[PDB]
Order: C-alpha cells, then structure tokens, then sequence
C-alpha cells in the first residue's frame, strides 16, 4: 500500500473539498497541523537538508524492524496507540507534550526527535543481536543431534556397562566401522595393535551405513590402534566424562529452548512499544518537512493554507495530471509541495 | 610492557592465521606486495611527555592514506584482502603503542 | 541587511539558468536580466560568446552557498561590486 | 624518525607491507629486508646497521628468531631511538632481549 | 560421430589423465590428514597416497613453505609429461591452459622492469607451468619495458596484447587493471577455441568457462567499491564470455552496493544459492568459499563426459585444489589452529 501527501495553499480551504469531489481518485482527508514557530530564513533553508537527511534515515529504521518481525516466529498487526496506520493518518495530531509547540520548530524539536529515535535504533541493534545469538546456538543444538554416529552428539546413547573405567592400564575406545567392513574388522581388531583385549567386540548401536562398537584396550597402545585403524578405514572417536556435562548440555538443550521462550515475550513487547514510537516520530518529521517549503514555494502573510491527502492505486497517473493543470497555473519533480510517504513496510 | 607483549602475541597469531586464509583463497602474493611499494601509508611522529621533569620520548602514529594496494587480488580474493589489511593495520596500531 | 552578488553568463544559457535557479532556491529570489552586445572572450572559459549580466540578491546568507553551486554549474564568472 | 622498518621473515613482511609501513626512496635504500633461507648473517647485520643509522627510521620490527642471530649486534644498541621490537614468528612463539635492561 | 576418432592421437593421454584422477585424495584420505598433530606426522600420512616419499630429502625442521612448492612441483612434472605427448588437437589446447600462468608471470616481469631489475627476479619467482625457458630474448631484456614490449610480442601472449598499448603499460594504467584486461582477452580467445572444437569438448568445457567469467564478473564488481576506478573501467574488465553477458554485465556496471549485485544474482537461479555465504554470520563459509565449491563441481562433472579434451583442464584445476587443501591442512597444524581445519574443499 502506497500513500500520497500534498499540501495546496494559495475559501481555499473549501477548494480542497472540491478535490474531494474527485471521488474516483482519492478520499482526501485533512491532517490538520498546529502552527510552529517562525522567525528565521537562513537556518530555515539549512534545516531542509537535515530534514531530507532525517526522513530518509528514520524510514530505514522502521523498515528493518519490519523485516525483523519474521524472526519472532507478512502479517500486518502494526497498531499505533491502539490504531491501524491508515486510521492514524486521518486523525494524526502533534502530541504537544512529546514535541512541544512552544520551542522553535527547527533544531530543538528535530534534535529531540533525532536523539530519541537513534537511541531506540542503537538499542535495537544491541538487544536483538543478543537474542539472535541464542537461536544461533539453538541452530547448533539440533545440528549436534543430526548426522551419523561419528558426528552426532552422544548424550543419549551412553551406558556405563559399555566402558571399562578405573583407568589403571585399560580404556574403552569408541570405534566406528562401516557395515560393509564388518567381517574384515572382526578378524583384524585383535591385530590392529599390540596387547588388544581380543574379545571385546560388541556392537553398541548401528545406523543404515555403519555401526558403533567398543574395544577395551591398553592405555599405551591407543595411538597405534588409531593409526592402523585409519590405514584400514576404521575411525576412532575419543570419549570422556564431559558427557556428564553434555547431560548438562541436555539441560542446555532445554535451557536454550526456555530462554528462547523466555526472551520471546520481552522481545515482541519491546518492538511494539518502540516501533510505534518510531513510526509516530516518522510522521512527525513529515509534518515538519511539509511545514517548511510550504512557506517558501507559497507566501507567508502569517501561515500557509494547510491541507493533506489520502492514497491512490492505479489512477495515480491521472491524479498527477489533474493536479498538474491546477497547480502549474499557480506557479510561473512536482510543481507543488509534495512528499512521497510509503505506507507499506516491507 | 609485560601485559601488552603477550597481547600482541595473540594479535600477531590471529594476523598470521588470517594470512593463511588469504593465501587459500587468493593465489600467492609474495611478489605482488613486495614489488609495488613506493610510499608509506602509516607513519609516526615523535611526541613529548614528562614525569617529574624528565622528558619522555613517545610515538604517535598517523595515516597519510594513499592505498598502494587499492587493487590487489580483485579477481580472485580481495575479500580476504582488506581484512588481512585490517588485521595488520590493527597490528601496527598496537606495535606503535608498544614501541 | 545584505543580499548582493553579480556576474556574467552567456546569453545562450539564460533561459535554463533562471529555471534551475527558481527550482533549487524554492522561490524567494529576485533576478533581473541585462543583456550585452557583440562577442567577448574569456581565454579558457568561455571562448567567443556574447554574454549577459545577472543580479542574484536572495538576501539570505545561507542561500549564498546555494547559489555559488549554481554559478559553477552553469560556469559563470562573478566579480566583487 | 617517521618510518617503521621491518626485517621480519618472508611471510611476516608481506603482512606488514599490506599494513602500510613500506616506503622506497630509490636514492638511499628500501626500508625493509626480506630474510630468506640463503642470506648470510652478515647481510642481516649490515641492514641492521643501516636502519640504526638512518634518520627516518623510528621503529625497527624484527622476528625474534632472526634476532637470535644478530643478538650480539642489538645487545650493544642502548639508545632510545630507534626502538627495536621482537615479534613472534609463524613458527616460533616468544621470550628474551629487553629485560637484559631490567632483571 | 565425433567420438569414434580421438583415440587415434589422444587415446593414450585420456587414460593417463584419468589414472591420475584416481590419486586425488578422497574424503577418507582428508580425514586422515586432519587427525595429524605435527607436520612430521603429516609426511608419514601422505606416504599412504600417491604422493609418497616426496618430502624425504628436505630437512629435519619441516616448514610449511617447503610443503607448498614441493606439492606444486609434482603437478608441474605431471603436466609437463602430458604436453610432450599431445600431437596437435591437444597440444595447442594444453598451451591455452598455460596462458593463465603466462599472464601472471608477465605482469610479475613488467613490475621489476619498471623498477630496474632483471633475470634474478625471473627464475626463482615464476610459475613453472607458464614459464620462460625458451625465447631467450625475453630474458636478456633489461630495457625499461618499451624495448621489451617489442620483445614481448615474440611470445604466445602476443594475440592478447592487441588491446594493450605499449605506452599504456608504462605506468599510465594501474598494474592490476593490466592483469584483468589480459585475462579478459584470454577468456574469449579460450572460449572461441573450445567452440571450434566440436562435440563433447564443447559442452563439457564452455559450462566451466561460463562460470569462470561470472566469477570474474561478480568478484570485480564487489571488490571495486572503495577504490577510485570508474564504472567504465570495470565494464571493460568484464569478460564477454558467459551467462551474464547481454543483461547482467550492464547491471553490474551500475551497482555501487553489495545489495544491488545480490538482486541481479537472484535473476540466475544457479548464481543465487551461491550468494548465501553470509559473512555477517561470524563463522561460516564466505562468498569465495562457495565459489570454489561450485568451481570444482563443474570440474567433477567434466569427467562424466568421456571423449573430450575437457578432462585435461579439469584435472589441472582439481590438482590445484589439492595443493590448496593440503597447505591449508598443514597451515592449521603448524599454527596449532585447527578450529577451522574442516574449511577445505572436499572434491572427491
């Protein structure tokens, strides 16, 4: 959805109702704007370059929070103080307590706007990056429980009967052997090294390609067995009691799921209060930007004759032409004051 | 002295592993980089400091940056470069502070 | 308080000069044309064209940066009056 | 002293030339010296004498494995400028040479 | 029809280059090299494969740099054996592969020529595949690259220097631009030559040369953002050789942003799903760690075609992947930094 925003000064505030008579084009609501302090010419024109910098910047802030809303779990539920974006557009007022009318419009209104939304902006990049790390570690979570038995985490497959503990001279090494190499391994596991316990061949578990099995073996021959296993394509995976801390990673398999659940609520309530404040600030810089250049292109006896508009689809070509004839007779790129605002977020 | 000398040993270890990474990606640059040197991009200016009236010589670094390796790689690599440059400009950021 | 700058520009670029000046200054400027006769010559810019005079008051003292960009874009030469 | 000098190694100098410390004035010398397998101990000693006598050299980088050979030449240098540092190699890690000044 | 010949002249060299393919290290061979702890142990593990006893005479301290050039000297004498036996449908084809190394040796030779140094730069610091041990006038040239360019046309790269003004290489053009303009004219001349050869060596090779031009198209327009080269410069650095030629090369000339080269890569479904390298993720395969795996995928499919010359060019580009992988294994072992030791390219 697009939106259009045109002011037409030159009663004349009944002549915008004659543009509502063009009912085939738009609905053309008012968007009344309170008066702001005038009292400058020089830094007023210098302001307009900064307002050109601001609205292009702060629309980039509200756009990347829209693409971040897929991360929480397309959908349009962006309310603004219990209000949909289009129903706020017809009834938007400046707040006069968050952005005062008393101070001069140019710098200290725009600075507390800019300092405010940038403080929301850098807080967004710092907080959301922390929660994105937890799902990245949760991306490593199911990656540990996937693949073959060589690369999969072994936090569930263990049994204390399948190892010889009490380290004095012996140790069980976890060797994985392919299924096609089964008969060649059960004849050679005695002679891949010296002093092998020659009966310890027992198949712990299997997969569709291979099987996981155990060899009880002397502590001084763990390397020469591993070397000769690689020469005949058997793979040795070392094992230690950090699996008891991988039982604490089974806790972390539950912990990273719970902090995903714990931080999800605080995430969406952080987005809903900030982006609503960010979008309200995005409308307020438009009201400042339409306040300037409407006192330049048009006169300033006291104040310009304010009006605004309402969107259009697939008749915007004739809306431009019906407004070009009316307002090229006004003056001697658009021939009036105009600012394209973009209603859809993505 | 002792604390930042074991700190540059970790940075120069990281910069050395970056070097390997660059060579995996991008050919060999052990003649392109060596031949093309004309002027310096990182220089030092001696500043003065004091403790109890004893003038201490100290060094201050500055970049008159005209990149002589602005186009190195550029067809194969050149992404592993300009982060190997960043891993070594940060190294000479620290080695001047140590000196 | 202030608001004077004057210079020289060729006659063949005056129609697009006043239209571009009207656009980027957004009104609030006063330009009165004054035409000269048979061709003069600046050695490198510009050679052998008949030129004209312009008065760009503006009164702004911020718009001075917004007009010196225009005189260099149209390649004009201004003198201290 | 405005230049940084590096004696380094083959892989060391090509990382430091990418940092931006190399400079070739064709009159005097190059401000670096690539030390390969087939260069003598004397040639390292001459260029060490070159960088100490040069005015624009303020810092002298050198790998400590290369500095183990010219150690007798740098144990006599006891001035404040130019500073001489020992940086670790790709193979050779670290420890000696400045604490001779402090035990 | 183009298949019942080509065993007359090239029958012996097809089985010979496919016999060398079986010695390329497989996935099981790469697992044995990862588990090593010292470069001395890597030497004993390499003895099980075809490489065996190639580091027998070097030294007691085994540096990683002596592993590098001894790996690359083995593939040179494997390639130099094949070029001595190809009569002339294949000897000129094998000469085209060495032009990629002759370009990198020529630009290495003109730099020291501008800085007034000579033959001592040439012999130790040049690639042995595209080498200069013949045409001895190029070795005796110590002139400042104007009386040496007239010697340089005595060299089989003379057909590529017709877009190279002799004065233009005399410091008026940047030294990297003079590589990528030479590699540009090398690529269309190699694409046209493989189109003259018909049948199986035309659809097993030009799919590889289409992606090689688009590696050259994409990496140029990404690494030319911060530097002061114009868009008309990188537009003439694009090879008119591949899938992006009539449409994509125009859009890469206007980019100015990494996001704009991404969406013009999404128009091609093969070149998208390669732009998911995503270096914003802290540890992952980068954009050129994904371009390498697509490069060796097309070289691996070259061996499925049987009666064609593209088996030779794929073999050099896969044996070069061996010398990149084993050095990357040995540099993670010697630095004791085997946390990214799995980031190699497993071709077979």
């Amino acid at each position: 959805t697009e939106f259009w925003l045109i002011s037409a000064p030159g009663t004349w505030e009944k002549l915008h109702a004659a543009t509502t008579k063009n009912n085939n084009l738009a609905v053309s609501s008012k968007f009344n704007i309170p008066d702001l302090k005038v009292g400058t010419l020089d830094v007023l024109v210098g302001l307009s370059d900064e307002l050109a910098k601001l609205d292009a910047f702060v629309e980039g802030v509200v756009k990347k929070v829209a693409q971040y809303m897929a991360d929480v779990l397309k959908v349009q539920e962006n309310l603004l103080a219990n209000g949909v974006d289009l129903v706020t557009y017809i009834t938007r007022f400046q707040w006069d307590m968050a952005k005062y009318p008393i101070k001069q419009s140019l710098k200290n209104i725009s600075e507390i706007i800019a300092k405010g939304v940038t403080q929301i902006d850098n807080d967004l990049k710092s907080r959301a990056s922390a929660y994105n790390n937890l799902k990245g570690n949760l991306q490593n979570l199911e990656r540990k429980n996937a693949g073959s038995l060589l690369t999969r985490s072994l936090a569930e497959i263990v049994k204390k009967d399948d190892f010889v503990l009490d380290s004095e001279y012996l140790v069980t090494l976890l060797v994985v052997v392919p299924k096609l190499n089964h008969n060649d391994w059960i004849k050679q596991y005695e002679t891949l090294a010296e002093m092998v316990v020659p009966r310890s061949s027992n198949v712990l578990s299997e997969d569709q390609d291979s099987y996981l099995c155990n060899v009880t073996l002397f502590r001084k021959a763990v390397d020469d067995f591993r070397h000769k296993a690689r020469e005949n394509k058997f793979i040795v995976r070392d094992f230690q009691y950090n699996e008891e801390e991988m039982k604490a990673d089974k806790e972390e398999m539950n912990r990273l799921s719970t902090d995903k659940k714990k931080q999800f609520g605080p995430l969406v309530r952080w987005l809903k209060v900030n982006f609503s404040e960010a979008f309200i600030a995005w409308i307020h810089v438009k009201a400042l930007r339409v306040f300037v250049e409407s006192v330049l292109r048009y006169g300033l006896p006291v104040n310009f004759q304010a009006m605004l508009l309402q969107p259009n689809k697939k008749t915007m070509k004739k809306l431009r032409e019906v407004l070009y004839e009316l307002y090229k007779h006004l003056d001697s790129y658009y021939p009036y004051v105009y600012y394209k605002i973009d209603c859809n977020l993505l | 002295i002792i604390e930042t000398k074991m700190l540059m040993g970790e940075v120069m270890r990281e910069a050395a592993f970056s070097l390997a990474e660059a060579k995996f990606t991008a050919g060999d640059f052990s003649t392109t980089v060596i031949q093309n040197v004309n002027k310096a991009q990182v220089k030092i200016r001696a500043k003065k400091d004091n403790v109890a009236g004893v003038t201490l010589p100290v060094f201050e670094h500055y970049h008159e940056g005209t990149d002589s390796y602005e186009l190195t790689g550029l067809a194969r690599g050149g992404e592993q470069l300009a982060k190997l440059k960043r891993n070594y400009a940060k190294a000479v950021e620290l080695l001047v502070e140590l000196a | 308080r202030l608001g004077f700058v004057a210079g020289v520009i060729n006659r063949e670029r005056i129609p697009t000069f006043e239209r571009m000046l009207w656009r980027v200054c957004r009104g609030n400027v006063f330009l009165r044309q004054a035409e000269i006769e048979n061709p003069l010559e600046d050695p490198v810019t510009g050679d052998y064209v008949h030129k004209s005079v312009f008065i760009i008051f503006f009164q702004g003292d911020q718009l001075k940066n917004r007009v010196k960009k225009i005189c260099e874009g149209f390649r004009a030469s201004l003198y201290p009056c | 002293g405005k230049l940084i000098a590096v004696i380094g190694d083959e892989d060391t100098v090509t990382g430091f030339l990418l940092g931006g410390i190399g400079e070739l004035n064709k009159n005097r010398h190059p401000n670096f010296l690539v030390v390969e397998k087939d260069t003598t101990i004397n040639e390292i000693e001459d260029t060490f004498r070159q960088f100490l006598n040069r005015d624009d050299i303020g810092i002298i980088l050198i790998n400590q494995y290369i500095a183990e050979m010219v150690r007798h030449a740098l144990d006599a240098h006891q001035r404040s400028i130019p500073a001489v540092l020992e940086i670790p190699s790709k193979e050779h890690p670290y420890d000696a040479a400045k604490d001779s000044i402090l035990r | 029809f183009p298949e019942l010949y080509f065993n007359v002249d090239n029958g012996y060299l097809e089985g010979l280059v496919r016999g060398l393919k079986a010695g390329v290290l497989s996935q099981a061979d790469y697992l044995n090299l990862v588990q090593c702890e010292t470069l001395e142990d890597l030497k004993l593990h390499l003895q099980s494969t075809d490489y065996g006893n190639f580091l027998a005479n070097e030294a007691s301290p085994l540096t990683v740099s002596v592993i590098d050039d001894r790996l690359k000297e083995k593939m040179v004498v494997e390639f130099r054996h094949m070029r001595n036996h190809a009569y002339e449908p294949l000897a000129s084809f094998l000469d085209f592969i060495t032009y990629s190394y002759m370009i990198d040796n020529v630009i290495l030779l003109i730099t020291g020529t501008l800085h007034q140094r000579s033959i001592a730069e040439l012999v130790p610091k040049c690639h042995p595949l595209g080498s200069f041990e013949q045409m001895e006038a190029v070795n005796i040239a110590q002139t400042p690259a104007e009386l040496y360019n007239a010697i340089l046309v005595d060299t089989p790269l003379a057909a590529f220097f017709q877009d190279c003004i002799s004065e233009q290489d005399l410091d008026e053009m940047n030294i990297e631009i003079i590589r990528n303009t030479l590699y540009k004219a090398y690529l269309e001349s190699f694409y046209k030559f493989c189109t003259l050869l018909g049948g199986t060596t035309a659809d097993a090779m030009c799919p590889i040369l289409e992606f090689e031009a688009d590696r050259r198209a994409f990496i140029i327009t990404i690494n030319s953002f911060g530097t002061e080269l114009s868009k008309e410069d990188r537009a003439k650095l694009f090879p008119h050789c591949g899938r992006l030629y009539p449409e994509g090369l125009a859009q890469l000339a206007r980019a100015d942003d990494y996001e704009q080269v991404k969406n013009v890569a999404d128009y091609y479904p093969e070149y998208k799903l390669l732009f998911e390298g995503a270096g914003s993720n802290p540890g992952d395969k980068t954009l050129e760690d994904r371009f390498f795996e697509h490069e060796v995928k097309l070289n691996k499919l070259a061996f499925l075609n049987q009666f064609h010359f593209g088996v030779f060019y794929a073999f050099v580009k896969l044996k070069e992947q061996e010398c990149r992988n084993i050095v990357w294994i040995a540099e993670c072992i010697a630095q004791r930094h085997r946390a990214k030791i799995d980031n190699y390219i497993p071709i077979f």
